[PDB]
């Protein structure tokens, strides 16, 4: 009938790609790592514009948004219950199929319990076993302590939210419960302290917006976009909100009033926005400065 | 007051005289510099050592070179020159590389203000020819602004740490050429077997890449 968009829909990806932004100085910030002497080229204005065009393409790849997945369902599947083996071993066996050319989510990893039951390994056992035999750079078999709440607050105090997400992406699977809990705790610290610019020009801005829109908490991000003269992004945010909440007070108000452009932000500010007063004020200020520039 | 002086060589030289026979004098080589590109060297001669020190250091400040530094820490490009029989090969290096050079080159580089450079001295290792060669090589280097002006093209810096981002380091002050620089399929540049032997993992020396104190 009428399906609501998904994160990977071309319409949503385009909206979130523009709201993210592309800043070549931030996207290609100098990395603190082993260095080599730089190379130099003599370029014409055309060769330089072409080299900058290629850098923009290389950045759009580096800003490719990771898909937002729902939490994985715990694995509870018994393959066999051999009761004759009950009490014959004290420790359980984990068997991992290490055949090279198999996707890791299709690898049979089973556990023989001391009770004699042959069961499929849990998602946590699976990711641990895959790391043992197919070690991925940046991933640890034991969970790093940086992900404890006490240690994440330290990273947040230093405005290292992007590092937290890079560490979480490297350690946890996108559908893991730890991956989702860490991302959500990071998105919430940004909303509470208004640190939305820390994720701009990164592949994590879209996932953050998706979280706010689905949780009906776009008031902070909408204010931040207006204070930065990003009304085009602020208008797309209210449009994305309507697309994902069609049967809402703001979406109807926009239909009844055929609102467009800045008017969408006013309609949203009155009906559904929690900080409706602070948005009108923030929006009013913008229109003034725009009139001063015009005059 | 802004200049520091360093001794490079103290030598007892002797001449033969009719009356006094074997006569003893002191030949001193000193380098001076302020750490901000202005540096020079001078020879000092005297019967007493403290007089040679005074003459050398006071004279050197009247014979200062200005040495251009890339980002005020290294040279602008690799420098390979021969002065008489002393060969000096210098390589531009990134920050944190330090001064991995002949001890005399380390001393002179600190006076100039160079923090990161590799240098290899081959042939005759003579302190005066090494010092004179060093200052010649460093004085005759082309900066990026000079390269841009000479060729009327942008000088674009590519860093692996910064990925494919093109960093314009110098642009010509005059008009900008419209014709790309010819791309010779194979350059007719002379290569050093030492650099090629090293890049191929064939240079096996127990003395290379040894752990040393910060310089």
């Amino acid at each position: 009938e009428t399906k609501k968009p998904t994160f990977m829909d071309e319409e949503v990806q385009s909206i979130l790609t523009k709201m993210t932004g592309l800043n070549l100085q931030k996207t290609f910030k100098p990395a603190i790592q082993e260095l080599k002497p730089p190379t130099y080229k003599l370029m014409t204005q055309a060769q330089l514009e072409e080299a900058t065009r290629q850098a923009v393409e290389a950045a759009k790849v580096r800003l490719k948004m990771p898909p937002v997945l729902e939490e994985r369902v715990p694995i509870n599947d018994v393959l066999a219950e051999d009761k004759i083996l009950e009490g014959t071993e004290t420790t359980k066996y984990v068997f991992t199929d290490i055949s090279y050319s198999i996707p890791h989510r299709e690898r049979f990893i089973v556990v023989r319990e001391p009770s004699g039951t042959l069961r499929k390994a849990s998602w946590e056992e699976r990711d641990r076993m895959i790391q043992v035999y197919f070690p991925k750079e940046g991933r640890k078999i034991l969970t790093p302590i940086i992900f404890k709440e006490e240690n994440l607050r330290t990273m947040y105090s230093q405005d290292r939210h992007v590092d937290v997400l890079n560490l979480c992406f490297a350690q946890f699977e996108p559908d893991s419960t730890e991956y989702i809990k860490v991302h959500h705790k990071t998105y919430e610290d940004i909303d509470k302290r208004g640190k939305y610019d820390l994720l701009r020009s990164t592949r994590y801005f879209g996932g953050m917006v998706w979280y706010f829109v689905n949780n009906k908490k776009i008031d902070g991000l909408l204010i931040d976009q207006i204070q930065r003269d990003l009304i085009d992004d602020a208008t797309n945010l209210v449009q994305l909100y309507h697309v994902l909440h069609p049967d809402g007070q703001s979406a109807q108000g926009a239909k009844d009033q055929a609102a467009e452009g800045i008017n969408l932000i006013k309609v949203f500010a009155k009906t559904e926005a929690q900080k409706g007063a602070y948005i009108e004020l923030t929006l009013q200020t913008y229109q003034e400065a725009l009139s001063r520039h015009s005059a | 007051e802004d200049f520091d002086t360093r001794i490079l060589e103290v030598r007892n030289v002797f001449t033969m005289t009719a009356k006094e026979g074997r006569k003893k004098s002191i030949r001193v080589l000193v380098a001076v510099g302020n750490g901000k590109g202005a540096a020079g060297f001078s020879i000092g001669k005297a019967t007493d050592r403290m007089d040679a020190f005074r003459k050398a250091k006071n004279r050197a400040v009247h014979h200062l070179h200005y040495i251009e530094r890339y980002e005020d820490h290294t040279i602008f490009h690799d420098i390979s020159l021969r002065f008489k029989r002393t060969h000096i090969k210098m390589k531009k290096q990134p920050k944190g590389y330090g001064l991995r050079c002949h001890r005399a080159i380390i001393t002179i580089c600190r006076l100039i203000g160079i923090k990161d450079m590799y240098a290899k001295v081959s042939g005759s290792i003579n302190m005066l020819s090494l010092t004179q060669g060093l200052f010649r090589g460093l004085s005759r280097q082309e900066t990026h602004q000079q390269l841009a002006d000479k060729k009327g093209l942008h000088v674009v810096e590519i860093r692996e740490e910064c990925g494919p981002l093109p960093i314009v380091v110098a642009s010509p002050r005059g008009p900008l050429r419209k014709d790309p620089e010819p791309e010779d399929e194979v350059p007719d540049v002379k290569l050093d077997w030492e650099d090629v032997k090293t890049a191929q993992g064939m240079k096996r020396s127990v003395w290379s890449n040894l752990k040393r104190a910060a310089t």
